């Protein structure tokens, strides 16, 4: 099974900036007829993949000319001349030369812009959460870019890591800024026992972690 | 040309499921049917292929034994059966039309979603969240409406009749223990929040549940 490897796993490029994805083969994928059968697919979020290029260079009927392919042997590359918002998605390789035919790892294309600071927030559990017998402490880290974000919970000075909920939102469109909603759940007996709940936020825009905490005792 | 796939399926671990892909508008028997797996995380993995005209089939080594292909020529449908389902088999499965060394995968199915779990149809447990008592009030304040303890997906969290279309960040659902949980946050000025009324219109078509509960100020 020929292995196809794509680099980089992510490629942030601003609008109008040429993009270049690269593909590598565990073994040469040349074929006798004078062609090597490599195809490029694009899968926008919530949709099935769409064909862009086949046989290295040939463009499928109905794709903008800004797309172009090239390569040989075990090295192929896809170039997007002038990127546009509609070009966002994951680009995949595909070798149609040796049975079985294998896909590439994928290269998530994103658009880069001026870094934006995170907007951290913390909300204590609601009344219904107490009635149901639980604790829902939620930390909201909205509109932060880039993905250089980390979350750590230090309860009353002790760092808890078991049972951590990690959740990230894909890049937006109106602002093209990421977000995070990592939280933690606690039991009433395990909730009332401790006193201080804290949620730090470490980001490139601010090396010092951002502090957002509340105390159970009020 | 159109490839139509079966609907979403939910199965228990150790069971087996049979997905179908129906092709119309072309010579069904003369094109290979490619089966592609896409885990929710990332990546496209080819399971194998079948030529309905003959019985020929190929499988990628990772799926050999897990998946079996069959085709029905009378009704232009191709079937893939997954055996001994587990958690890692939960993904979206695509079918594509392929002719090796010639026309590539230009047409795809809509994608069939398969989830493997022992849970039942639990309704939502929306817990509206209000700002904590020990928290400063700023010009811009973000609301919070938590939803958890629901299965199966999806749950369409929104505002009253699209009350606040913009400024909404619906974070992806995540499995805390065995059930799915999500969150949301909408930015609203503190001036209009006391006057303007908005409520998270949580929904659950699988359980035929439609419950909405707003957050009261602290
Ligand atoms: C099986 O043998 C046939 C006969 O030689 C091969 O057909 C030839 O395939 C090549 C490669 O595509 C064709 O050249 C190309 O033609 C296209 C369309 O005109 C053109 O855009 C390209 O620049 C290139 O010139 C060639 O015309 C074609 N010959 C005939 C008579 O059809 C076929 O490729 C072989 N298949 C395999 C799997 O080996």
């Amino acid at each position: 099974d020929v292995l196809m490897t794509q680099t980089p796993l992510s490629l942030p490029v601003s609008l109008g900036d040429q993009a270049s994805i690269s593909c590598r083969s565990s073994q040469s994928i040349v074929h006798s007829n004078g062609n090597t059968y490599l195809e490029w697919y694009l899968q926008k979020p919530g949709q099935s993949p769409k064909l862009l290029i086949y046989k290295v260079s040939n463009r499928f009927s109905g794709v903008p000319d800004r797309f172009s392919g090239s390569g040989s042997g075990t090295d192929f590359t896809l170039k997007i001349s002038r990127v546009e918002a509609e070009d966002l998605g994951v680009y995949y390789c595909f070798q149609g030369s040796h049975v079985p035919w294998t896909f590439g790892g994928g290269t998530k294309l994103e658009i880069k812009r001026a870094d934006a600071a995170p907007t951290v927030s913390i909300f204590p559990p609601s009344s219904e959460q107490l009635t149901s017998g639980g604790a829902s402490v939620v930390c909201f880290l909205n509109n932060f870019y880039p993905k250089d974000i980390n979350v750590k919970w230090k309860i009353d000075g002790s760092e808890r890591q078991n049972g951590v909920l990690n959740s990230w939102t894909d890049q937006d469109s109106k602002d093209s800024t990421y977000s995070m909603s990592s939280t933690l759940t606690l039991t009433k007996d395990e909730y009332e026992r401790h006193n201080s709940y804290t949620c730090e936020a470490t980001h490139k825009t601010s090396t010092s972690p951002i502090v957002k905490s509340f105390n159970r005792n009020e | 040309v159109q490839l139509q796939q079966s609907g979403a399926e939910v199965m228990k671990p150790g069971a087996s499921v049979k997905i179908s892909c129906k092709g119309t508008g072309y010579t069904f028997s003369s094109y290979w049917i490619e089966w592609v797996k896409q885990r929710p995380g990332h990546g496209l993995e080819r399971i194998g292929e079948i030529l309905p005209g003959s019985g020929s089939t190929n499988y990628n080594e990772k799926f050999r034994g897990k998946a079996t292909f069959t085709a029905d020529k009378s009704s232009k449908t191709a079937y893939m059966q997954l055996s001994s389902l587990t958690s890692e088999d939960s993904a979206v499965y695509y079918c594509a039309r392929y002719l090796p060394y010639y026309y590539a995968m230009d047409y795809w199915g809509q994608g069939t979603s398969v989830t493997v779990s022992s849970a039942k149809t639990t309704p939502p447990s929306v817990y509206p969240l209000a700002p904590g008592s020990a928290a400063q009030t700023n010009s811009m304040v973000t609301l919070g409406c938590l939803v958890k303890g629901y299965f199966p997906e999806p749950v369409t969290v929104t505002w009253n009749s699209g009350s606040l279309s913009s400024g909404v960040h619906t974070f992806p659902a995540v499995l805390q223990s065995d059930l799915y949980t999500l969150s949301s946050s909408v930015t609203v000025p503190s001036s209009t929040w006391p006057s303007e009324t908005v409520t998270c219109n949580v929904a659950h078509p699988a359980s035929s549940t439609k419950v909405d509960k707003k957050i009261v100020p602290r």
